[PDB]
């Protein structure tokens, strides 16, 4: 279990992919031209898990690059470290996808998923020992949410023994680009509850509030949502990237954080938020305002949960903050899973911070967002409303019910754990 | 002579492998490049040491045992850490991909695949062997390898060396250091499995371990390190009989002899003493009352439990250092009047007694004090059993909602294997209620 | 306090005390099973794959 | 703040502790089946003592001993106190017990030596299984007592029963003496200033023995089978002021000299036997307990051990100073926050 395969795909895939791909690089001291300049050579014990290490020592991110649109992965090209990825590894369409699920699954998508899983294929093929995929995606749009489903799909059908991880971002109309997310989101999710092992859900509602409400931003934009984003992508993959008691790698994580197949919805969390003591990482990483999926956790319970602490702190102060936190919060943990909190110490803080705190909860209120999109979908499915967009594309009425359908399901699955 | 096999199966076996091997060459003197100036045939040899180190025409005296690990990085560290030149190459055996905490995974899918490599590496060891006692299992009970891989390994142990014995040394899991959330389900999945296969089997709860460091190490958050060379001690005094000269458990069946009165109740519980970290620069050396005392501490055993609330059916005291019979049986009569040792009816109240004038010694730059005598008790009481209780009800706090389950069955086990394997244990449990009260 | 059995050596001694007095499967079978897991796994895999297919 | 978990839903004494410990507003309160707790308050029958003390971060108290069942167990007092050396079968203040390894053989020997004199020969048949107050027959004649235990199923014990008890009066009246005494994890032994005295409402009577509620002093039997019930004290209790005070105007002496003394000897000889059985001082958990010590007192003001109760009952007049005195020295003292009521038995 050494290396993992990068898909970013669309618009919001491949903005949040490419600030996770910097924010990384910086950490193993990898520079945009792809030559390490760092001072620690546990930045390189682990580089293997997302580099290959190229001819010249220079190392090229394990990722790819899809869309169905040359904009967004021009502007990529165009970026700092946007000469640092393979160029052949670019994979894009020119029609687009239209905030369409159809488009980016059934038509559109459909022409251009071969060619996207011949790179994927040759990646594969150079891995010594393929943990799995992990994929930066929307599912408000069109080819992040339609296509990336359709890839995850095909992929699990080529690799069926590979683990399956997304970062998915849920829309909320606080950050809405048109008002058929929902349906794009259902249909999506349906996909996500069969084919993913892992999935962290990034509530754009969740991130829309940090920035208005506790970073103090009047007005947030996309690339002030994207900072929280990546600074979670980068917490929750501290472990898989550096040498740790832990020796952490994805197909673990599953196994200890998914205690029933269809319940692999992860809430992040982060501490401190920005754009500090052990007991203040602590406190501050379970509180609800530092949750990047818009939930109460105090509405629900943890089936799981794994943390990280980075920078150089106790780990005895670190133990005994973590059983305070749970004894003080005894309710919201659920007691038929023994041992369900999972902790880990990095000495190496992430950049400009001495010390953070990564937080991955696997809880039951997640329901709250299904049933956020769920009542958002329904509004508009019972009157049949922007129904043609996706009749258009050959769809029927019947896999909307379908969609709807599992992820009410879903909702009622959570609901019952939740009662124990 | 007669040879004994070690397998150390898994991240726990291996290292506490590793710890082993290292004092074994200390109590020997065997440097780590395998060479023991006191030995004087060379490439051969009939010394009680011989039953654990092979001998090469050029002086190197090579240990009788293979590491297994389903993942390569553990085992890389053997072959090129300081005993590197140690074992021969084909004794380390490694997978790529490891068994990811499931049972499943090391039992089924990911060790079918190595289990007939695994058999022939053995095999090569055997057939070095004029006689051959049998063998000591180190796992642990939690991780998918530890667990699964070591009960299959056992199974085809039992079908080919019919004859011979199986020892195990097993981690038993403790939240205070683990690794996996369904190590529960491992340990009782395992123990069902391997029951019938093993003879005799020394638990080592990892909280009692860790406990010990901190309290009497002064060590505040314990590493695998301090926990393994603790263990190594205690391994040590168990083997010492099988390495040194010595008229008490001379060999593996003397074990279920004089520890095993029922084959099931096969888990004898140890404790040692004395603990003193090397830092303090005070020390007063205690007498053989006082060690012998602390083998009735609670505090002092390898799991938690209460022995005042079980009965005994076997107790075997191994003394090192500085003893003599007469202090032994003073401590003992004064301990029986001031403790509460009841044995069991069908069983004589008696300890057997042994006693390596040599001292323990310790890892140079270690964390354990070098100390004038020491004692390893193994007692077989009923009071282990709470252990199993605790275990079991972990399991069924989990099995009631199944949590976890599909990712055994989706590697080819049946939810049935789970119930069944439950079935074993509560029957355990009963058995050990009816030999205690 | 009886003591008996007593052994010495230059390397130690070793003796027993008494206080009070008293009042498998063939390979076949490894086998089947491990072929029968795999066989119940392999017709997971096919499931998954007629799925995938509709 | 604290946690503690509730297991035996009903028993009086924890039920007040159970409240008043919310009341504090730092213990909460959990599921039966959660094990992260501070305390347990547990059940009386297979409390799971092998789950205690190994919980990572968490100091856990529970409020019974486990062993202690050998010294609140009828047969098993009778053996303790017969096979101890402590506290030997020549130890005076426990009456002639034999358990029915069965004692019947070397009872009837003791029967025939009662036979040669014209000292009484009345015995008292007891099971642990007759809490209902009842299971128990009072006559002269061995044969009668052999064939009620055998038509028995539960195990027995014969004890010799006490023909001259003191007597209070007016009413010529039988009773017995409730002390409570509380252990805590450093194996303090603190005895709770007020006890009570059963009384048995009804008049003794030497001639008759099925008169039992003359006989039988328990508050139960008192109320069901006695015609006057609360007619000489409340409720059929007296409480040691006023008991002292009879003991002065009648005997010319104190409670404290009469009877205290020996009580206080027989709890500190009782607890301080078992104590290396079951002490937690070097244990993963800790234990506190209380127990219901009973006690007779015959005429010439010596001191009985009848029976000790485990999981004893208060009484209401008490149960609020007492249930706080618990919290203060059995609970409190492990887990703090923010003149006694005890009398500490030292040792
Ligand atoms: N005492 C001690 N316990 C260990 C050590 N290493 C792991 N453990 C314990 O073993 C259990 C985990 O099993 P591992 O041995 O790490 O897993 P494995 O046998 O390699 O099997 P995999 O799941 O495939 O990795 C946990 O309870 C750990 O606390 C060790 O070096 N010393
Ligand atoms: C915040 O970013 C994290 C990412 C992680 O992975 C990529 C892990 C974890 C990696 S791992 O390889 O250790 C597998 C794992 C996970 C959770 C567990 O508990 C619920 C356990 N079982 C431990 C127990 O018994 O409590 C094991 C993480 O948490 C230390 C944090
Ligand atoms: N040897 C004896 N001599 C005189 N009276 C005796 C006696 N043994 C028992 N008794 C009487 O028996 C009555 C009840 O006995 P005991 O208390 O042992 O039974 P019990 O345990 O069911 C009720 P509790 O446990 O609540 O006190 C007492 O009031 C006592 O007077
Ligand atoms: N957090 C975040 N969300 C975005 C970003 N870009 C788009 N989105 C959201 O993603 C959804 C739009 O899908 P998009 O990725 O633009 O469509 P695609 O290109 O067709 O996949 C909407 O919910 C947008 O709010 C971004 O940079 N950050
Ligand atoms: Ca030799
Ligand atoms: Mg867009
Ligand atoms: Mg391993
Ligand atoms: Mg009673």
């Amino acid at each position: 279990m050494r290396e993992i395969v990068h898909i970013q795909a669309g618009q919001c895939g491949n903005q949040i992919g490419a600030k996770f791909w910097e924010v990384i690089s910086d950490e193993h001291g990898i520079d945009p031209t792809g030559s390490y300049h760092g001072d620690s050579d546990l930045q390189l014990e682990r580089i293997n898990v997302y580099y290959n290490e190229a001819t010249g020592n220079k190392y090229v991110p394990r990722a790819i690059l899809v869309d169905l649109e040359p904009g967004t992965m021009d502007s990529v090209r165009s970026g700092p470290f946007g000469q640092i990825f393979r160029p052949d590894n670019f994979v894009f369409g020119q029609s687009g996808a239209g905030n369409n699920w159809a488009k980016g699954h059934y038509t559109e998508g459909a022409e251009l998923v071969d060619s996207v899983l011949d790179v994927v294929r040759k990646e594969s093929e150079s891995c010594d020992c393929l943990q799995g995929f992990q994929l930066t995606h929307s599912l408000g749009g069109g080819t992040g949410s339609g296509m990336g489903t359709l890839l995850i799909s095909k992929i699990r059908e080529e690799y069926p023994d590979r683990i399956m991880n997304t970062f998915s971002v849920m829309p909320s109309p606080k950050v809405s680009d048109t008002v058929v997310e929902p349906y794009n989101a259902t249909l999506s999710v349906h996909q996500l509850v069969e084919n993913t092992d892992e999935t962290y859900c990034i509530d754009n509602e969740a991130l829309y509030d940090i920035c208005f409400r506790t970073l103090k931003l009047t007005t947030p934009t996309y690339g002030d949502l994207n900072h929280l984003v990546s600074a979670t992508m980068s917490g929750v993959t501290t472990c898989l990237r550096f040498p740790g008691q832990l020796n952490a790698d994805l197909r673990k994580l599953a196994v200890n954080m998914v205690p029933f197949p269809r319940l692999h919805f992860f809430m992040p969390g982060f501490a401190p938020l920005t754009s500090l003591t052990v007991p203040e990482l602590t406190q501050q990483m379970f509180d609800s305002k530092n949750m990047m999926a818009a939930c109460d956790p105090r509405h629900g319970r943890y089936l799981t949960v794994a943390a990280i602490f980075r920078g150089r702190m106790s780990m005895k102060e670190v133990d005994e903050q973590m059983l305070n936190v749970q004894n003080k919060n005894s309710s919201y943990f659920v007691e038929w899973i023994p041992n369900n909190v999972k902790t880990a110490v990095c000495d190496i803080p992430p950049r400009g911070l001495k010390m953070s705190a990564t937080f991955i909860g696997n809880s039951t209120a997640i329901q709250e967002l299904f049933k956020r999109i769920s009542e958002q979908f329904t509004a508009m499915f019972r009157r049949k409303a922007f129904l043609h967009w996706y009749t258009g594309e050959g769809m029927d009425e019947m896999e909307f019910t379908e969609a709807e359908s599992n992820m009410n399901d879903l909702v009622s699955e959570y609901q019952q754990y939740q009662d124990a | 002579m007669r040879e004994c096999i070690s397998i150390h199966v898994g991240q726990a076996g291996v290292q506490i492998g590793n710890a082993c091997w290292e004092l074994y060459c200390l109590e020997h003197g065997i440097q780590p490049d395998g060479q023991m100036p006191s030995d004087k045939t060379i490439g051969g040899g009939d010394d009680s040491f011989n039953t654990f180190f092979s001998e090469t025409g050029a002086g190197k005296h090579v240990p009788r045992a293979v590491f297994v690990d389903l993942e390569p990085t553990v085992i890389d560290e053997v072959r090129t850490g300081t005993y590197r030149q140690l074992f021969h190459p084909e004794q380390l055996i490694t997978g790529k991909e490891d068994a990811a905490n499931n049972y499943a995974r090391g039992h089924y899918t990911i060790g079918k695949e190595i289990i007939d490599l695994v058999l022939d590496r053995i095999r090569k060891l055997a057939d070095q062997c004029t006689g051959l006692q049998g063998f000591l299992v180190f796992h642990s009970f939690g991780g998918g390898t530890g667990s699964g891989f070591t009960s299959l390994l056992m199974e085809r142990l039992s079908v080919d060396y019919g004859k011979k014995s199986k020892l195990e040394f097993s981690i038993y899991p403790a939240p205070q250091v683990s690794t996996a959330v369904v190590e529960p389900y491992n340990s009782i999945l395992t123990t069902h499995t391997t029951l019938e296969h093993s003879d005799c089997a020394f638990m080592v709860d990892n909280e009692a371990i860790y406990d010990i460091c901190r309290r009497n190490l002064d060590i505040e958050r314990p590493t695998y390190t301090n926990l393994n060379r603790l263990i190594s001690q205690i391994v040590s005094s168990i083997t010492a009989s099988l390495r040194f000269d010595g008229a008490l458990n001379v060999d593996l069946t003397e074990f279920q002899t004089n520890l095993v009165p029922y084959p099931r109740i096969h888990f004898p519980l140890a404790t040692y003493a004395p603990v003193i970290s090397a830092e303090k620069a005070y020390h007063e050396q205690l007498s053989v009352a006082e060690i012998t005392n602390a083998c009735f501490e609670p505090a002092n055993q390898m799991v938690k439990c209460d022995p005042r609330h079980g009965k005994y059916m076997a107790c075997c005291l191994l003394y090192r250092g500085d003893v003599v019979p007469k202090d032994v049986n003073a401590a003992i009569a004064t301990i029986k009047t001031k403790r509460s040792i009841q044995f069991v009816d069908w069983c004589p109240t008696g300890f057997k007694v042994g006693i390596n004038y040599q001292p323990p010694t310790v890892v140079p730059g270690g964390d354990l004090a070098k100390v004038q005598r020491a004692v390893c008790m193994l007692s077989n009481t009923t009071a282990i059993a709470e252990a199993w209780a605790r275990l079991d009800h972990k399991f069924d706090l989990m099995y009631a909602k199944r949590a976890f389950v599909h990712w055994y069955v989706g590697e080819g086990m049946e939810e049935g294997e789970f119930s069944e394997a439950r079935e074993d244990m509560a029957a355990l449990e009963k058995d050990y209620e009816e030999v205690g009260v | 306090m009886e003591v008996i059995e007593l052994n010495k050596c230059t390397s130690g001694q070793s003796f027993e005390v008494i206080l009070k007095p008293p009042s498998d499967p063939s390979l076949e079978e490894i086998q089947k099973k491990l072929e029968a897991a795999e066989e119940r796994r392999k017709y997971q895999e096919a499931e998954l794959l007629k799925h995938l297919a509709e | 703040m604290y946690t503690f978990v509730v297991r035996d839903e009903n028993s009086s004494v924890y039920a007040e502790v159970s409240r008043l410990l919310l009341a504090t507003g730092q213990w909460k309160r959990l599921r039966k089946d959660n094990p992260r707790f501070n305390l347990m308050l547990g059940e009386r029958n297979r409390l799971p003592f092998g789950r205690l003390g190994h919980e990572p971060g968490l100091v856990q108290l529970v409020n019974y001993y486990r062993g202690a069942d050998k010294l609140c167990r009828k047969a098993s007092l009778v053996k303790l106190i017969k096979t101890s050396p402590e506290l030997s079968e020549s130890c005076t203040w426990f009456p002639e017990s034999y358990v029915i390894t069965d004692e019947r053989e070397v009872f009837l020997a003791a029967y025939n030596r009662r036979r040669e004199g014209r000292e009484g020969n009345v015995w008292i048949a007891k099971s642990s299984a007759g809490a209902k107050g009842e299971g128990i027959l009072i006559s002269s004649e061995a044969s009668e007592l052999l064939d009620f235990i055998d038509e028995q199923g539960q195990v027995h014990v014969i004890q010799k029963y006490l023909e001259k008890p003191l007597l209070l009066e007016p009413g010529h009246r039988k009773f017995d003496i409730r002390s409570w005494v509380l252990v805590d994890h450093l194996y303090n032994i603190y005895l709770y200033r007020e006890g009570v005295l059963r009384t048995s409402s009804e008049p003794y009577n030497s001639a008759n023995f099925q008169d039992k509620t003359c006989h039988l002093t328990n508050h139960c039997i008192q109320k069901e089978y006695s015609k006057n019930y609360g007619r000489y004290e409340e409720g059929n209790e007296m409480f040691f002021e006023e008991f002292n005070q009879y003991l002065m105007d009648a005997l010319n002496t104190t409670l404290e000299n009469s009877i205290l003394l020996q009580i206080k000897h027989i709890i500190r000889s009782c607890l301080m036997c078992i104590e290396p059985a079951i002490s937690t001082k070097h244990l993963h958990y800790q234990s506190f307990q209380l127990f219901g010590f009973d006690f007779m007192v015959d005429e010439e003001l010596k001191v009985w051990l009848i029976e000790v109760n485990g999981a004893p009952a208060c009484a209401q007049k008490l149960y609020a100073e007492l249930c706080q005195g618990i919290v203060d020295v059995a609970i409190s003292s492990v887990f703090p926050l923010a003149t006694s009521i005890f009398i500490k038995l030292h040792h």
